[PDB]
């Protein structure tokens, strides 16, 4: 027995080989026959020792420097929906009634939205007449029971906008033809770089508010119990979860749930047609207006509408697009708002308590008409938005648990109501909060992650992690050394770009070092 | 106000935290591609860490092929990568490793694998993430061109009777000397069946955690296949003897590994020296792992045993030293208005050079000698994610060498190697020999292309190192591995698709990169995800679905709502400590008589083998 | 549509119609076929079959319900359990789940030392009878130790585990003690030489001053902190030397602390820092404490004090032949610098044994003595009050507990209410049947849970209350559950006012009618009993239909009906503007909707 040889085989063997060696033999025999000499080997590795100039820096002599960021106009917005300037009208939930289709239908009914109705001249956008007939045409078709669209001459338009041209075979080419139509190979553009965003920190705050509403996002069930690891872990689990399900955070996550959940149905049982879609919303709790208690009501909102075009979600790494139209209360700014078309609708109604009535004061109202792309990747990912809660846990306990080992003791309940943590800066002084309140900051970190997900953001998150080790070691005055800190300077300074995540993770980051420089020494300033 | 989610990193550790920094795990939306153009610069800086310029024509191309081995050249700048290796010392290294392990261990370790083989099943092929198909010319899993391979050999010359993986081998040697070969209906010839076999494809999926640098990860064929499986099997054979190895598992082990250097470290090291680590991340662990010296050591380590496994493991480095790359989509034209766009498969871009930009141009013209139709010969290099094993055996030949010079000096080094990433440990007794330990140690490692970077590499005192997302401290060892299911990607059946989810939720915990609560959050999340997947809800519900309308309806003929399923308006009743327990077996003595009974009838059309399949 | 593939003779030898409603079913088949296949379709017996073939699992399943849980807790590291190792320790936690093996002693030590701990701490309330009040409580203390129903009188002096608490109990009772010490959580014991007290000062805020004790000669001793050992020796106010056997990164740093406050070493007793002027209260409630006590607290507080006491000890840079026995601000076993005078070292310290027994003194602050001072024990250095449930445990004299919570009086509150019934004439059936309300509203079990409730709005609660239960009277029709879960609130005039669904006492908890709830919760086949957070309560009386008609106990002036679609959801607010005749659909809970018709 013997594995049978063929013929080419062999001569492949006899050919790939080392240089001196030009038959499998000969390199076969000086191998099984290899001796050690380590003295020549010594030599050698001193000889490359010797021609090599390897740095060695302390970060101590050579410190690092503040990063160095584009220059230009501001990061715009980029996300697909409003989260602080947004607006929802809203209505009781019917569970015989708890889809789509049937809610659109009866917001539609009492017939707020056909009082929506633009007018012709918008304050900013780029087409705005293309905007005001599909909404026009979504009013029709809601009228009509249909959520589809017929006609196909705007839809057709904005889709093909980002690309659409004729083909011309290969076969049928010749030299003549090109110097005709002046033919070449198409320029690749590349993103162009944006400034800080003075923004972020606003959204930001707004969602660590606390929401009027509370009950945006399902959970499933909790089952029994046998022991004390399981009690403890319902209790921590059910407090964190009362935290944050009253955040503003979770309403917008609530909401892109909803959407993709029906997104992902109609780009799978209606491709190559379009469809219109609600932005919605489900509760089911508030606060008394006497009381700050929760109180029971379920109840459903309405934030905008999304229009589909044509989904196949084979071709194409399964791009496909939409077009959103949002409402808001807020009218907007040139810089952060540069995506958008805008329009004015009339006004429409707010409700605040007055002793033991409520009351309506009329305000205005504003359209916000954007078209995107999306994919099936970005949907899974989406739909998935849920995890976030789940890494926010740990962060929670793994402080909830290291004081407790050290003590060892259950301190679940006086660390969370005790343990400041660091949060930012009031007037040029440090601002601090208990864990219970930095569980929001987590979570929106961990959202805002989610939302802004792209390979700049992965080259980031992973190269802070460098830095954020050398500041460790630096606090517990240990030499930390390194071979080409600028080099990652630049490794870092090139993944920013048009994602302002990043910017401002990277403007926080050199404000930490700032900081720390009144306790540490391997930073400029 | 304003807000910095860092000012927590003062007051606290890292290890607690450091999670925060990364999002969740997940499919990447980033959508990472394998174009044309990204392939050509992979392959230029291939061809350039190679420090030669030598080349010899072959006979069964009439080719050049850059020899780049052994034959090292252009030594200025040589900080940057390089990819020309040195027999002498590779061999050296080995011998240094065989004489500490021991005299038989090569030995007993190829034996271990052989036996293995011998009693393997050649179905076992079928086992992969994806392959290349040689006949439609595409990328599928195993089974599939498997099938196709040996249904065009029955079509051809009668069918494959071994049912073993020898037999198939041999039978793929022998259809390498075919002149003709039958698919359904085609036929071709020896030459073109030859390079389809050694044909390659750009895969774009690259999902794990850390770094997605995975672009372009190889999608070979069938053919070298069980070569490849057999060279994995023995390299793991070896790594598992090895103290310093992390790759064939991790967690629990891998931490057991950590404290044990480190505790061996500290009783070892005189009490005048003074340690140091360096976080370690070598670059270009692919373009520049070379087949030739992975040959070279094999021979060296069958030298004594078996010539079948001589002749065996001496076959997928030759298959890698001569591997056709499949250019990907070729490029496309348009006019200045761009109303009109061409589009030109990658063969006949050296028909339209003149017009490519300049960029796009140095970039071809080079490389055109080595290109045959539509492809690129490519004479070495590794891409594929495989032979990790071996690299990472040859890593720790690298960690385990050890002279007088150093000796005299007294001084010497450590640590552990991954695939492409490693941690080392010097000892030394001055605040300067350890920069000469650390440059004679890099020296060696740049002797056999095994280079690291310098933007990600760093160092610092003993007490803080990293290593596979697992951030070492001197104590609270944190990991960021944490792993979840998928189930709209892979539907294997509803029934085993959460008994699946929880025993991954316990492995996870027991590689502690996850807690109790967490565990039970993510549970109570991968149980509405899977819910939603098969558009499935309880009873308590007021729900409308078309599995609901029935089950609704069907719910008032039972008490035992505890006992039902999941995936009939059931709730749930495992825990932490139910996971090994799938829920059926907890709920069998619960269930009502009649749906246990109706579900368990194996007279019926179609991990517990319930009544819930989807053939 | 129909992915699911299938078998053609099995599925006609069952009988399987498509679209049976609708629902194709189906060669192909959809998934909904299986739920019409297991809830109407053949019936077999293999369940015997099945359990022998999945023996493993269904084994492995007993094992797990063969398991006697145990109690967990969070510390570090200084087969048939392979099977669930995950769930049973980790690393950080741990829980002592046993399947054969008993031996109840450490935990009735722990037991024993906690209740201690409690009683010497409740001892604390006066200023005058703290040895009266503590032996009294002792003295009526019994319990149900480990198996026997022990006194707690007998047991501190039969036990034999040094605590400060078992210490600062037994001293009282004239118990021998063994020489050793407890400063804090640390444990101390002397090893040579000997001094005398000596006075001196320390400002606060750089303007006042405060006087402290201490020792001028040259004495060593023996520290010893969880997970490490050490020995060191105390001159003149300062810390000489020190060495530290037994190594754990966090326990050298605090055990380190607390031999350097028991050497009072550092500027800090010169000066303090500016947390200390924050407060400047070196004071109990009414009571007095030292500077040791009250810098070990400011430790307490964050790790960053512990840095800053440790930076107020030298740091230098290590020589050579020295890093293997150095250390560092982490306690990282070695560094190129370390702070003065230490010595780190392997192995933990053997520590002596003192076979001399004797006797100390209680002082007002209960704080013992031997001789020469040397205190040997006290309150100050105990936790804070830790609330622990309690068995096997009898406490009779006043101070055992308070045994007061809203929670506690809601409870009594509703066992009156229930007891009230009694089956007679002048209680609950007496005044349904003769339709006399009014009475109800006065009344003494629901003036005594008064106090409960929410003062700001609990006129609309009386209201709301009030109207159900007339409601509920004169037409005969009510329910005896949600009559009790509302009466409480039938005690003040009714007012107008917003009212949203909910009752809600001071406590921030709520009751809420036509639902069950933690605190309140029932239901029919079992309506003989009434959950209390689960403490299941029984009914004086028996009822079958007195309680199957609730509809008046959901709203105020409105009835249950048939079962409506047409009907609109609506809200508790706009109630109000509705007519008669007029169906309206409305939430009752949970995804519970029901119908409902005004009157």
């Amino acid at each position: 027995i013997e594995m049978k040889k063929g013929k080419t085989f062999l001569e492949l063997r006899d050919e790939s080989v080392p240089l001196p060696f030009q038959t499998y033999e000969q390199m076969k025999d000086y191998c099984e026959k290899f001796k050690g000499n380590p003295r020549e080997l010594a030599s050698k590795v001193s000889q490359m020792q010797s021609n090599i100039k390897l740095p060695i820096k302390h970060y101590e002599q050579n410190k690092f420097r503040q990063i160095r960021l584009p220059k230009g106009p501001m990061a715009p917005y980029t996300h697909k929906f409003l989260m602080e300037e947004a607006w929802m009208f809203t209505k009781i939930s019917d569970p015989e009634r708890s889809r789509a289709g049937e809610i659109l239908i009866d917001f539609f009914k009492k017939g707020n939205l056909s009082a929506i109705r633009p007018k012709d001249k918008p304050l900013q956008g780029k087409y705005p007449i293309h905007y005001k007939n599909l909404w026009n045409q979504i009013k029709a078709a809601i009228a009509d029971r249909t959520m589809v669209i017929n006609e196909n001459d705007h839809s057709e338009f904005l889709g093909g906008i980002g690309r659409a041209s004729k083909k011309i075979p290969e076969i049928s080419l010749t030299q003549d033809v090109i110097t005709t139509e002046g033919l070449k190979q198409s320029e690749n553009k590349l993103p162009e770089p944006r400034s800080f965003p003075r923004w972020f920190n606003a959204e930001w705050m707004w969602a660590i508010k606390d929401s009027d509403l509370t009950g945006w996002v399902p959970m499933a069930e909790y089952p029994p119990a046998d022991n004390e690891l399981e009690d403890y872990a319902e209790h921590l689990n059910k407090t964190m979860e009362g935290v944050l399900q009253g955040t503003n955070c979770a309403r917008e996550m609530g909401k892109c749930i909803l959407t993709v959940g029906a997104l992902m149905t109609e780009c799978r049982l209606f491709p190559g047609k379009i469809k219109v879609v609600p932005i919605y919303a489900r509760s089911k709790e508030r606060k008394s207006m006497q009381e700050g208690l929760p109180v029971p009501s379920e109840m459903d909102c309405l934030f905008g509408i999304c229009v589909k075009s044509k989904s196949h979600l084979n071709k194409d790494d399964g791009m496909y697009t939409i077009i959103t139209f949002e409402f808001s209360i807020r009218e907007p700014n040139l810089e952060k708002h540069q995506k958008y078309t805008v329009f004015e609708a009339g006004h429409t109604t707010v409700r605040m308590k007055k002793g033991e009535s409520v009351i309506g004061r009329e305000v205005p109202l504003y359209l916000y008409c954007r078209t995107t792309a999306l994919s099936k990747i970005k949907n899974d990912w989406l739909s998935k938005a849920r995890r976030c809660f789940i890494t926010t846990m740990d962060t929670v306990e793994t402080i909830c648990l290291r004081e407790s080992a050290k003590a060892e003791e259950n301190l679940v309940e006086k660390t969370l109501n005790e343990k400041q943590m660091w949060i930012g800066k009031k007037n040029g002084e440090l601002i601090a909060q208990p864990l219970r309140e930095a569980l929001r900051v987590q979570l929106v970190q961990q959202f805002y992650f989610c939302i802004y997900n792209d390979s700049q953001l992965e080259g980031f998150c992973n190269e802070q992690k460098k830095i954020l080790m050398a500041l460790e070691g630096d606090k517990k005055n240990k030499s930390s050394f390194g071979f080409n800190p600028e080099g990652l300077l630049e490794k870092i300074e090139e993944c920013l770009i048009n994602n302002p995540m990043c910017l401002f993770m990277a403007q926080r980051l050199n404000e930490l070092v700032i900081e720390a420089s009144k306790r540490g020494a391997k930073f400029f300033k | 106000m304003e807000i910095n989610p860092y000012l927590m990193f003062l007051n606290n550790d890292v290890t607690s935290l450091i999670s925060t920094t990364y999002p969740y795990t997940g499919p990447p939306p980033m959508s990472h591609g394998s174009s044309t153009k990204y392939t050509l610069e992979t392959i230029k800086r291939t061809y350039d860490y190679s420090r030669t310029s030598v080349e010899k024509t072959s006979k069964v191309f009439n080719i050049p092929r850059r020899k780049f081995c052994n034959c090292l050249e252009d030594k200025d700048e040589l900080v940057k990568p390089t990819g020309n290796v040195d027999i002498s010392s590779l061999l050296g290294l080995a011998e240094m490793m065989e004489k500490r392990m021991g005299e038989g261990f090569f030995k007993h370790c190829v034996m271990e694998a052989e036996t293995e083989i011998l009693k393997m099943h050649f179905s076992r092929l079928t086992e992969g993430r994806q392959t290349y198909d040689w006949t439609s010319e595409r990328n599928m899993p195993a089974a599939t061109a498997l099938q196709l391979t040996v249904d065009a050999i029955k079509e051809t010359e009668g069918p494959f009777k071994g049912t073993t993986m020898l037999e198939y081998c041999n039978k793929m040697i022998e259809m390498l000397d075919w002149k003709e070969i039958k698919f359904k209906i085609d036929s071709i010839k020896h030459d073109e069946f030859l390079i389809r076999a050694l044909t390659i494809n750009t895969m774009a999926k690259d999902g794990e955690r850390g770094k997605l640098q995975r672009r372009a990860i190889a999608t070979p064929g069938m053919i070298v296949r069980p070569f490849s499986k057999i060279v994995e099997t023995v390299a793991q054979k070896i790594c598992e003897k090895l103290k310093e190895s992390g790759l064939p598992v991790g967690g629990n082990e891998k931490k057991a590994k950590l404290k044990t250097t480190v505790t061996s470290l500290n009783a070892r090291m005189n009490s005048d020296q003074f340690a140091v680590n360096i976080t370690g991340d070598n670059s270009k662990w692919n373009e520049c792992q070379q087949p030739e010296a992975y040959l070279a050591l094999l021979a060296y380590i069958t030298k004594d045993s078996s010539d079948l496994m001589k002749d065996l493991c001496s076959v997928a480095p030759v298959l890698f030293c001569n591997k056709f790359v499949k250019l990907g989509q070729g490029i496309r034209l348009s006019n200045k208005r761009k109303t009109k766009e061409v589009i030109i498969k990658a063969e006949k871009m050296g028909k339209y050079k003149n017009l490519m930009r300049e960029e796009y141009k140095n970039l071809f013209e080079p490389l055109e000698k080595y290109i045959q139709k539509d492809v690129c010969f490519l004479p070495g290099g590794m891409l594929m994610g495989m032979f990790n094993m071996l690299s990472t055996v040859l890593g720790v030949s690298t960690l385990c060498y050890m002279d007088e010079e150093l000796k005299a000096k007294g001084c010497f080094w450590t640590g552990l190697q991954s695939s492409d990433d490693f941690v080392l440990f010097a000892v030394a007794s001055n605040w300067s020999n350890i920069h000469w330990t650390i440059r004679r140690f890099n020296a060696v490692c740049k002797l056999i292309g095994i280079n690291m970077s310098l933007e990600k590499s760093y160092g610092s005192l003993p007490e803080l190192f990293e290593f596979t997302s697992m951030f070492f401290d001197g104590e609270f060892v944190s990991n960021l591995a944490m792993e979840l299911p998928a189930f709209t990607t892979a539907g294997v059946n509803e029934g085993v698709d959460f008994t699946a989810a929880m025993s991954i939720i316990k492995t996870n915990m027991i590689n502690n990169s996850l807690s109790p609560s967490t565990a039970l959050m993510a549970l109570r999340i991968c149980l509405q995800e899977f819910r939603a997947t098969y558009r499935v809800h309880p009873w308590d519900s007021r729900v409308k679905g078309g599995r609901m309308k029935i089950i609704n309806e069907f719910i008032k003929t039972i008490e035992n709502k505890d006992g039902l399923l999941i995936a009939d308006g059931g709730k749930l009743m495992n825990n932490i400590s139910t996971l090994h327990i799938p829920e059926e077996v907890l709920k069998f003595e619960k269930m009502d008589e009649q749906y246990r009974n109706r579900v368990f009838n194996p007279k019926n059309p179609f991990a517990v083998v319930s009544t819930h399949s989807f053939r | 549509k129909f992915p699911i593939i299938a078998n053609k003779r099995m599925l006609e030898e069952a009988q399987i119609p498509k679209e049976h409603n609708n629902v194709a079913l189906w060669v192909l088949a959809s998934a909904s076929c299986i739920n019409y296949w297991n809830f109407c379709g053949p019936c077999v017996n293999n369940s015997e079959v099945i359990k022998e073939v999945y023996k493993s699992r269904f084994g492995r399943l007993e094992r797990r319900k063969e398991i006697m849980w145990k109690e967990l807790r969070f510390t570090l590291v200084d087969p048939e359990r392979m099977e669930l190792i995950h769930a049973l320790g980790g690393e950080t936690w741990i829980q002592e789940a046993n399947t054969a093996g008993i031996s109840n002693v450490d935990q009735r030590k722990n037991d024993i030392r906690a209740v201690c701990r409690k009683v010497c701490l409740a001892a604390n309330a006066s200023i005058m009878n703290a040895k009266s009040k503590l032996v009294e409580y002792i003295k009526s203390t019994s319990m149900r130790i480990g198996e026997t129903e022990r006194k707690l009188e007998e047991l501190i002096l039969e036990t034999d585990d040094v605590s400060p608490e078992v210490t600062l109990c037994k001293s009282a009772l004239g118990g021998q003690l063994g020489k050793t010490l407890s400063f804090g959580p640390m444990l101390l014991k002397k090893i040579s030489g000997s001094g005398v007290k000596v006075k001196d000062t320390v400002y606060i805020q750089g303007v006042r001053a405060v006087q402290f004790e201490y020792w001028s000669e040259q004495e060593e001793f023996y520290g010893e902190y969880k997970s490490a050992t050490a020995l060191f020796s105390r001159k003149e106010r300062s810390l000489e030397w020190i060495t530290i056997g037994g190594g754990i990164n966090e326990d050298r740093k605090r055990l380190l602390a607390m031999c350097m406050i028991f050497c009072r070493d550092g500027d800090y007793f010169k000066d303090a820092p500016a947390t200390i002027t924050m407060a400047d209260l070196s004071t109990k409630l009414g009571r007095e404490i030292p500077y040791q006590y009250v810098m070990m607290n400011w430790i307490q507080k964050s790790e960053d004090n512990l840095e800053a006491l440790l930076y107020s000890r030298g740091i230098v840079e290590t020589n050579p032949g020295k890093m293997g026995s150095s250390m560092g601000i982490d306690g990282s076993k070695r560094a190129i610098k370390s702070l003065r005078a230490v010595t780190i070292q392997s192995g933990k310290i053997d520590m002596p044994e003192s076979k001399e027994k004797i006797h100390l003194e209680l002082s007002d602050n209960l704080e013992a003595f031997d001789s020469s001072g040397r205190i040997v024990a006290t309150i100050l250095d105990l936790p804070s009050d830790k609330k622990v449930t309690f068995q096997d445990v009898s406490f009779q004299h006043p101070d055992l507990a308070v045994l007061r919570d809203e929670k506690t009086a809601i409870t009594k509150g509703y066992e009156a209410l229930i007891k009230r019934l009694g089956t007679g004439d002048n209680d609950i059936p007496s005044l349904i049947a003769k339709k006399d309300y009014l009475s109800l509203y006065n009344l003494p079990e629901v003036k005594l849970m008064a106090p409960l409730i929410r003062p700001n709005r609990k006129g609309v609660y009386s209201r709301v209350a009030r109207k159900l239960v007339s409601t509920q009277v004169t037409t005969g029709h009510y329910s005896l559950h949600e009559l009790i879960k509302v009466l409480p609130f039938t005690y003040f005039a009714p007012k107008q006012g917003m009212f949203e669904g909910r009752l809600f006492f001071s406590n921030d908890s709520f009751v809420e009618p036509g639902v069950n709830n933690n605190v309140f919760s029932w239901s029919k086949a079992d309506s003989s009993k009434i959950y209390c957070h689960g403490i299941a309560i029984r009914v004086p009386l028996v009822v079958g239909d007195e309680h199957m008609d609730t509809s008046l106990a959901l709203l105020e002036g409105f009835s249950v009906c048939e079962n409506d679609p047409r009907a609109p959801m609506v809200t508790r607010q706009d109630l109000i503007d509705v007519g008669f005749g007029q169906k309206v659909r409305l939430f009752v809970g949970q995804g519970s909707v029901r119908t409902f018709k005004r009157t």
